[PDB]
């Protein structure tokens, strides 16, 4: 319900799970959607250690600055992307949510800084920027400015001055063997018909029949002498079925 | 001191049911009639899996700690149990070199960069192994120096960590108000399966003629 400001952006780290990108891509609308390292279509066959999700609200005509190798008030002092980026940026409009008549003064951004930010660095300090050669010792005035401005969002703005919600996903492949990856399938189970079946990995053919054997409650399938699969356990209902 | 296992440290090599079938396997086992250390505690090696039994009606054995350096600068596992329940954890730690009202836990002093969390007489055997970034744990609890008998160990856990391991320890509950360590080698065994599918007997195929 509440996003973060640009100068202090959020960063949620996603653990080892199953990653469903078909909830955001199927969402239908969604503004800017540009993938860089991976292709937008096959996020469902590659997978990485951890994915990061950064969230903030910028202006409309500042969305072009969330891209590797760009410069501006946002790509220098607020949020920088490295030129070897391997995630993807997505952004949509939020005028009917983050904008109030009279002004929504709760979204800040920095516009004065000594040096450009480094990729994925965060700076939330509020010390007084000194533009001249004279010290000012912690009070604004001549040649000393408060570094944080603020968007006065109003609904009667033009596209380009209206609030846009940005989410940046970034993928990570350090060294881990098995990590957060994509998902799988389901299908109803039929019986008493020669069928082509695929039990969470077990691929086979045959007639399936209700069993009367009793596995131990950690065993998936049973084998015969001469080593052929002859029973399985249905993952969902957990019942044993013979395979003839 | 040192003691002699007799037929101990047999685990189900995997899922897949099975009945009366003297099935033959090649795997990492604890050889029959082995030389198991005795402890009444220090940093041990790992080098290839571990058998680990214990006994006590109270609960003095309160989990293990694993890893290569048992400190920061590299990652390690930590498996603990207060009087509540098990707490698996994987961070970079700073471990006491001797880590161990009812107030407790002088175990570590650091919990940085955690990459995995989890929270929630007697003879308690465990087999720990670590293959392809998975840390497998088999276990068995049989109630009454070890004794003599056969009891196969059933798989408990599976953790896709990726962690390197070269050393491990133990954790004990002090006094304020006995355990063994075998090692596993690549052997070939012949397991006898019951009609319900449990391993009732075995043969170590590299002992005598
Ligand atoms: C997988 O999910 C299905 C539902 O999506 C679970 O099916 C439920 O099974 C219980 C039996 O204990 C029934 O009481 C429920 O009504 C079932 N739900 C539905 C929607 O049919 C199934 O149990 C799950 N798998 C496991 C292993 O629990
Ligand atoms: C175990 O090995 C040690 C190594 O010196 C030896 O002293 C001891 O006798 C051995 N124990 C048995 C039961 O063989
Ligand atoms: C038991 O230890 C774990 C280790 O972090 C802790 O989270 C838990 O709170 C402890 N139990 C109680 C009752 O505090
Ligand atoms: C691990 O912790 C150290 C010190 O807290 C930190 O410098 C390092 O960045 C952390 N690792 C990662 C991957 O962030
Ligand atoms: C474990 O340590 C060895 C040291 O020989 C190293 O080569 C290996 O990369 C380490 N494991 C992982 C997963 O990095
Ligand atoms: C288990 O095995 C015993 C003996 O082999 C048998 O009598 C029993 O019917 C089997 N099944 C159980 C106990 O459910």
């Amino acid at each position: 319900t509440r996003f973060a400001s640009v100068y202090a952006w959020n960063r949620k780290r996603i653990s080892n799970c199953v990653a469903d990108y078909s909830v955001l891509y199927n969402f239908a609308p969604f503004f800017a959607f540009k993938c860089y390292g991976v292709s937008p279509t096959k996020l469902n066959d590659l997978c990485f250690t951890n994915v990061y999700a950064d969230s903030f609200v910028i202006r409309g005509n500042e969305v072009s600055q969330i891209a590797p190798g760009q410069t501006g008030n946002i790509a220098d002092y607020n949020y920088k992307l490295p030129d070897d980026f391997t995630g993807c940026v997505i952004a949509w409009n939020s005028n009917k949510l983050d904008s109030k008549v009279s002004g929504n003064y709760n979204y800040l951004y920095r516009l004065f800084r000594k040096s450009k930010l480094k990729p994925f660095e965060r700076d939330i300090s509020t010390e007084i920027y000194q533009a001249g050669n004279k010290p000012c010792n912690g009070v604004a005035g001549f040649n000393c400015y408060f570094p944080l401005q603020s968007y006065g969002f109003r609904p009667t703005y033009g596209v380009g001055h209206q609030p846009y919600r940005v989410v940046v996903l970034s993928f990570e492949l350090l060294h881990a063997p098995a990590t957060v990856c994509g998902p799988k399938k389901s299908t109803n189970l039929v019986k008493n018909k020669c069928v082509n079946f695929n039990f969470n990995g077990l691929t086979g053919t045959g007639v399936l029949t209700e069993s009367n054997k009793k596995f131990l409650p950690f065993q998936q399938f049973g084998r015969d002498i001469a080593d052929t699969t002859d029973a399985v356990r249905d993952p969902q209902t957990l019942e044993i079925l013979d395979i003839t | 001191s040192y003691t002699n296992s007799f037929t101990r440290g047999v685990y189900y090599p995997d899922k897949v049911f099975r009945s009366s079938v003297l099935h033959s396997t090649q795997d990492l086992f604890l050889p029959f009639f082995s030389n198991v250390t005795w402890f009444h505690n220090p940093v041990l090696p790992f080098n290839d899996g571990v058998y680990f039994a214990s006994t006590e009606k109270s609960n003095i054995i309160r989990g293990w700690i694993f890893g290569t350096t048992l400190d920061s600068k590299t990652q390690s596992l930590l498996i603990v149990n207060n009087a509540t329940n098990v707490v698996i954890k994987v961070c970079e730690f700073q471990f006491c070199n001797d880590p161990f009202m009812e107030s407790e836990l002088r175990v570590y002093s650091s919990a940085n960069n955690c990459t995995f969390e989890y929270v929630s007489k007697n003879l308690r055997e465990f087999v720990f192994k670590n293959i392809d970034g998975y840390f497998k744990i088999y276990s068995k609890h049989t109630p009454v120096d070890l004794p003599q008998g056969f009891s196969a160990l059933e798989p408990l856990v599976d953790l896709p960590i990726g962690i390197n391991i070269t050393r491990f320890q133990t954790l004990l509950a002090l006094h304020r108000s006995a355990y063994y360590v075998g090692y596993l080698q690549p052997r070939t065994f012949l397991l006898k399966y019951n009609e319900n599918g449990t391993i009732t007997d075995a043969v170590d195929c590299a002992l005598d003629p």
